[PDB]
RNA sequence: AUGUGGAACGGGGUAUUGUAAGCAGCUGCUGAGAUUAAGCCUUUGUUCCCAAGAUUUG
RNA sequence: UGGACCCACUAAUAGGGAACGUGAGCUGGCCUACUGAUGAAGUGUCGUCGCAAUGGUAAUUCAACUUAGUACGAGAGGAACCGUUGAUUCAGAUCAUUGGUAUUUGCGGCUGCCUGACAAGGCAAUGCCGCGGAGCUAUCAUCUGCUGGAUAACGGCUGAACGCCUCUAAGCCAGAAUCCGUGCCAGAAAGCGACGAUU
RNA sequence: GGAAGAAUGGGCCCACUGUCCCUAUCUACUAUCUAGCGAAACCACAGCCUGGGGGGCCAGGCAAAAUCAGCGGCUUGUGGCA
């Protein structure tokens, strides 16, 4: 599981896409396992998985409502050993619901609670930081 | 452990101050909020009064080892007797400074 | 879905219309309102009885649709010709449920009294009541054929298959009962294996699926289910002739259904002793006949340790079980010392990474320190 | 809006912490306490090791807040006693000490040096004339009342606090027969109770006290009671090795550098809690034994402190102790 | 060979780590995974159950061998002090601070050859052929920098991704100097290092794995006998 | 309403800014200077203040 | 529930009423309530410590690991009780850690004017910029959110009516996020008690 | 985060922003008090709620002065005809 954690990625943001699959920039529609809350827009996080569409890429891959994991946030969250993580951007992964990603690589630093939480990322993962 | 930090160059005590990892795989440890932003602005420590690395350059100043009882007694000795030392070399060294 | 009864299914309906669509108007509202309540309810009731309907056809299947040996199953056991005549008949009932509703809702829409639409209403659901009622020996059907559907199993042709069938009571199905998990129980009686049984079984790293046949509407089944079948024929013939039939009556079967194991690998079964002979009474060279029919069918050495040359679930189980049982760090060390294992370290000290800044030879080098700092003092 | 329970939310009308809930008495069990009363200075933040089984973070490092209450140690004055009626518990009688502590009898006078100081003065006297009228009281306590309590007081003077009045307030004497109790409360007259006595540096506890005002419905200074927040350390500050983590040993003192913030230096034993406590600083807090009996095990695990943090709360403070900040930090010109 | 599920995944690799001399294993999960360790190698080999930088990601993110074994940087000297006292004394742990984080996921060694992702330092290189005591070669898997993690090695043979080219396949045998064999394990999953785990006498696959895939890896790793 | 009393100041500790003015010869003074409780901590520091006025109370 | 009959989450996105729903909350084609704040008064007097009549109430739900790839199922698949950890909504607090906050007009930097000059200062309706403690606040930061009885459906037991039988008639047992208490808050300003002094 | 309700604005796109998520903080004034000055509308009599015939009636619930501040007022699930 993963504890709670800052969200700070609402629907309507543009977020960029980090695998080698060819998408560049991905558009957030909504988010997967959200409450029935009043007036409050789901958000996204690092090792969150949500639905999203590729705005810039390979058109036979976007235009299809698909499950999306951030990988990197520029918000300052706080980790549970008591340190706060934020990084240079935002950047997540073109994976299916089964949990498989499209890439054979990613780009940069993998937080490792993204990695742990979903272990064939860690496996896809060159830098875990 | 205590890390250093990278533009203050003290002490970083666990909660405080933030982490902030580079793409190029190289993680950098803010003392505080202002060591932070100066890290953010970019300042150059050796051409920051209040940073260590000025300090230092301006005339200012991995295999694991078994544990042992008798070596952990007398590490801890020694690390006092090391700072007593340390300590009165540099108060010398800032009256020779002051001279 | 399971299929109701007639009225329970009136009653169900109408239930849900009721608890679901408000029954308090008061007669001094707007004749708009009064129309609006009852085309509401009128359009509930409809709604209700269409979502009924759907979902029997979306249940009930397409006998074409299906493969050609679960068609010729299904129509052999099932008169699939009188289920397409009901299906129909329904379909036909639910489209002509769903005109009724639109002429009551046009006739609902210039209502004019509260008696109008009170008798609009209750003549509607009289109408859709006499059509349900109507259709009765149709959910009768749709039940039994439920009923016999789940019942039926999943045939898979494509996999590789072994197809057991012969004279009945020849050992075939104890055969099979043995090479397969599944067992279909047998009894003195003829033709006790009503319905064919199909069993799993793992064969060369291959999965192959035992199906046995009626002995020879069960034959006619029997037969469909070879006609189209990618298996292998296992006619299993009584050479002591216990199973009833003489050897000869099973050779003139067996040539008058070779028509169905034409394209296919034959194996003659001499039960009770590819020509195979296999003891029934004995249990001898089943496994034999099933291999034989599964076959037609189809410098960095290594340092192993001595130790491998030649548990811990249960220690935390005993202790406190899962999620309650903390296991210590200590214990799974190779400390020389045991006070020292199960003892702390200094971790950090006058702001000094102590752990960090011990090493085995700061014992001597302490020494010397203390000796150098001395001789420097002096 | 906010629970319909907890209206109206208006101010309470106790300036300190009251605790109406107690635990039910065991006769079966011995004499023991069930309440304690310190004073809230401040907080700060510790590093622990999470020893929670089947968690994710077993068995690894995890960072708490934690508040500092110090607790010093009370004096027992009196025992008052109540039987149980058909209208509810009624104060039978109450003894007292004879040598009050001076704070008592400032609680007792709103303007007490301009008082002629005569509280308890006749009571003394006659304690002293005849303590036979005090045993017949004391023998009224044991033989008809079923609840007795023991006046206690803050003791304010070892505090750094302006204020000078002592906090008096009951805490229960659960356990034993009602004579044992009287016996036990005899015993304990004029003496001191120490907090080591009720809190084992692991145990269950409920902190009470006024919320902070926030000032205008009302915002800000109702009665609340915490529930759960389990306590991390029992702290001894008049050893001089009271914080001193074995882990990181770092001869230290729990009062953070420059003194708590509008606190000032804690010196006496003091209590560490987790997570926050209604009130503000230099504010009297309540704390009871928890009234339920839950063995969860966020209630029943160890806890071993792995490090504590003293740096200077006043600002973004960055030093443990002067010890380990003066050779860190270059030889300064004082 | 083994199949068995790390809590309800089969992918043991990244969970777990396992050497020709020492066994790696997570902390704070299901104890039966620690268990069929143990009654597997446990008598014959170490087995530490232990987390790197407080994850269970350590067997795909750490690297070594019988001989050496490598660890990010990042891991606590906490959790160094305590991994040197469970392994035994000729195991050597070396700190890797390189910026490839993932020692594992980057680079897969064996006992006498190692390969490595083309993007190595020179530094991390050399520490590692000092540490392992083995060759190291730079160079891609499949044409994947993930080397380490898309594919497999093992004294007795090596596991490949069903992608690579027979050339390509043939060469890399010959410059590890043992058999090759592409494929998938895991019903298909392409990331052979993550979803399997061989040692030099005993093997560790996942449960989710096909007969079929588990019979290659066995006869390819000679595990049979 | 005469006290480990109160107060105003000041010292120390703690903190923010960034190394002053000036003396000078970028450097030295100087990781200085300034501010520091007005809702920070402490006071063997100097000073004065007070064993006071009115009102209602069986 | 979030967005223009729809398309996704979620456990679901139930139906209504307040007869011109709430158009004197909303838009388009004096006095009396309620909330808070004081308050004179019996009880001699003032004060401390309690009692608690009564009133209000608060937590909901998900997934996650074992218990499992066990029960079961030819297989394909695949339980549950318990135990334990997380998350969502809501509630109650708290300002160590992080962020925000600038009338500390605190420090630093920048521009202009003046004294014949340097210095020296001052000002620019808070000139401009950086940092900025303490405070305030942050589902942008953290902590915490029970446990006993009586019940409905329902399962039964004994047992007549009715020589059998029968959960019922006389009785009893079990059993729902239900009901009533426990805890939580208010504390009668015309409910009360113990206790100190009493010109 | 960037239209989910300041930028310089530029060429549906791009940029921008508390429109919104979700409000938080500050300053000033008003508000507030004190001193002084000081109205008018309006006024049968007044003023606690449930039910029955509204605030005055009947039967109930209750009921403690003086005040300050924010602020309300029959119908339902079953067609008809022969």
């Amino acid at each position: 599981t993963k504890y709670r954690m800052t969200l700070g990625l609402p629907v309507q943001a543009i977020m960029n896409c980090a695998d080698n699959s060819g998408a560049k920039n991905l558009y957030i529609v909504s988010v997967f396992g959200t409450g029935a809350r009043l007036n409050r827009l789901p958000a996204a996080s690092c090792g969150d998985m949500v639905l999203a569409t590729v705005k810039k890429g390979k058109p036979d891959l976007r235009k299809k409502i698909m499950p999306a994991i951030v990988v990197r946030q520029r918000k300052a969250w706080r980790r549970k050993d008591g340190v706060y993580l934020y990084f240079e951007d935002n950047a997540g992964v073109i994976v299916n619901p089964k949990g498989e990603m499209k890439g054979s690589a990613i780009t940069g630093p993998v937080a490792k609670e993204c990695a742990d939480l979903w272990p064939r990322i860690a496996s896809n993962a060159g830098t875990v930081v | 452990r205590v890390h250093t930090c990278y533009f203050c160059s003290g002490p970083v005590y666990p909660g405080h101050g933030i982490m902030f990892v580079r793409n190029d795989s190289k993680v950098f440890r803010f003392c505080r909020s202002k060591c932070h932003k100066n890290f953010k602005m970019k300042r150059n420590p050796r051409k920051v009064a209040w940073t260590k690395a000025y300090r230092k350059a301006h005339g200012k100043e991995n295999v694991p080892v078994r544990y042992d009882r008798n070596v952990i007694a007398t590490t801890l000795n020694a690390m006092k007797r090391v700072s007593q030392v340390h300590a009165k070399r540099e108060r010398l060294f800032y009256k020779k400074r002051l001279a | 879905t399971p299929i109701p009864d007639v009225n329970t299914f009136l009653d169900v309906v109408l239930s849900r219309t009721q608890r679901k669509t408000p029954t308090v108007i008061r007669s001094g509202f707007k004749i708009s309102r009064i129309r609006g309540f009852y085309g509401r309810k009128v359009k509930f009731t409809q709604d209700t009885i269409t979502e009924k309907l759907d979902s029997i056809l979306q249940e009930f299947p397409k006998l074409n649709d299906i493969h050609p040996f679960h068609a010729d199953l299904l129509n052999i056991l099932y008169d699939r010709d009188h289920l397409k005549i009901a299906l129909s008949q329904l379909s036909t009932a639910k489209h002509l449920v769903e005109n009724v509703a639109r002429d009551y809702i046009r006739l609902l829409k210039y209502g004019d009294s509260l008696y109008r639409c009170k008798q609009l209403k209750r003549a509607a659901l009289g109408r859709m009541a006499t059509i349900i009622k109507r259709q009765k020996s149709s959910l009768e059907f749709l039940e039994q054929v439920r009923q016999h559907l789940s019942r039926l199993p999943a045939i898979d042709p494509n996999t590789r298959t072994l197809l057991v069938c012969g004279y009945p009571n020849v050992g075939k199905s104890s055969f099979m009962n043995k090479v397969t998990r599944a067992q279909v129980d047998v009894q003195p009686y003829a033709f006790t294996t009503k319905s064919l049984f199909v069993g799993h079984f793992d064969y060369k790293y291959l999965r192959w699926q035992v199906i046995d046949t009626p002995g020879i509407t069960i034959e006619m089944q029997s037969i469909t289910a070879m006609a189209h079948l990618r298996s292998a024929v296992l006619y299993f013939m009584d050479l002591s002739e216990m199973c009833g039939y003489s050897v000869a009556a099973q050779v003139k079967l067996y040539h008058s259904i070779k028509p169905l194991f034409a394209n296919k690998v034959t194996i003659l079964v001499l039960n009770k002793i590819k020509v195979v002979q296999t003891s029934c009474v004995q249990d001898i060279g089943v496994m034999d006949v099933r291999t034989t029919a599964c076959e037609a069918l189809l410098a960095r050495p290594a340092c192993i340790p001595d130790s491998v040359k030649t548990l811990a679930r249960d220690i935390e189980a005993a202790n406190g079980g899962a999620g309650v049982y903390n296991v210590e760090l200590r214990d799974k060390y190779i400390l020389q010392d045991p006070s020292w294992k199960y003892d702390r370290m200094p971790e950090l000290l006058d702001g000094k990474n102590v752990a960090d800044f011990v090493d085995p030879e700061i014992e001597a080098k302490l020494l010397a320190l203390d000796e150098e700092e001395e001789r420097l003092e002096r | 809006h906010g629970s319909l329970g907890f209206l109206p939310r208006k101010r309470a009308s106790r300036q300190r912490g009251k605790v109406k809930a107690f635990p039910k008495d065991d006769a079966s069990k011995p004499v023991h306490l069930t309440a304690f009363l310190g004073y809230k200075a401040g907080m700060t933040h510790i590093v622990r090791d999470l020893d929670r089984p089947g968690s994710k973070m077993h068995k690894r490092e995890i960072l708490e807040a934690v508040t500092v209450i110090e607790t010093p140690p009370m004096v027992v004055v009196g025992v008052v006693g109540y039987v149980e009626t058909p209208r509810g518990l009624r104060s039978l009688t109450t003894v007292w000490a004879e040598h009050l502590s001076e704070e008592v009898k400032r609680r007792f006078y709103k303007n007490w040096f301009k008082s002629k100081k005569k509280a308890f003065t006749k009571y003394a006297k006659k304690y002293a004339e005849s303590t036979q009228s005090i045993n017949r009281e004391l023998e009224r306590i044991k033989k008809y009342c079923s609840v007795v309590r023991v006046l206690a007081h803050t003791q304010i003077r070892k505090t750094p606090l302006a204020q000078k009045k002592a906090h008096l307030m009951e805490i229960q004497v659960n356990g034993g027969s009602v004579a044992d109790k009287v016996e036990w409360a005899r015993e304990h007259f004029e003496k001191t109770v120490d907090i080591k006595s009720t809190f084992e540096q692991n145990e269950m506890i409920d902190v009470i006290g006024v919320t902070r005002g926030k000032g205008n419905g009302n915002a800000g200074y109702m009665h609340r009671t915490q529930l759960n927040s389990k306590i991390y350390r029992i702290g001894a500050g008049d050893d001089a090795k009271n914080a001193s983590t074995d882990f990181d040993a770092t001869e230290k003192r729990i009062t953070p550098m420059g003194g708590f913030v509008r606190y000032g230096v804690v010196e006496n034993d003091f209590v560490m809690l987790n997570g926050a406590t209604p009130g503000p600083v230099k504010r009297v807090l309540t704390l009871r034994k928890s009234l339920l009996t839950h063995t969860s095990r966020k209630a029943l695990e160890p806890v071993s402190l792995k490090w504590i943090d003293t740096a200077s709360k006043f600002g973004h403070g960055r030093f443990q102790t002067p010890a380990e900040a003066k050779q860190f930090l270059g030889t300064l010109k004082k | 060979a083994l199949r068995a599920q790390f809590e309800n995944s089969n992918e043991i690799g990244v969970f777990s780590n396992l050497t020709n001399s020492y066994a790696l294993v997570a902390l704070g999960g299901s104890e039966n995974f620690y268990s069929v360790f143990e009654a597997e190698l446990g008598d014959v080999v170490p087995v530490v159950h232990t987390t790197i930088g407080g994850t269970r990601i350590i067997g795909r993110l750490t690297c070594g061998n019988r001989k050496g074994l490598l660890v990010p940087s990042s891991t606590t000297d906490n959790e160094l002090q305590h991994l040197r006292n469970s392994l035994p004394d000729p195991v050597k742990i070396q700190r890797v601070d390189e910026r490839l984080s993932a020692l594992g996921n980057i680079v897969a060694c064996n006992d006498y050859v190692a390969l490595v992702h083309p993007d190595i330092e020179r530094e991390t290189e050399e520490i590692i052929a000092d540490v392992l005591d083995v060759e190291v070669f730079r160079q891609t898997v499949a044409g994947n920098v993930l080397t380490g993690s898309y594919c497999a090695l093992s004294n007795q043979g090596a596991l490949v991704h069903p992608r690579t080219s027979i050339q390509e396949q043939d060469e890399l045998s010959s410059l590890l100097q043992v058999p090759l064999v592409a494929g998938t394990i895991n019903r298909g999953s392409d990331v052979i290092g993550a979803g399997l785990v061989v040692n030099d006498w005993c093997a560790f696959a996942g449960l989710d794995t096909t007969a079929t895939e588990l019979a290659v890896c066995e006869s390819i790793f000679k595990l049979q006998d």
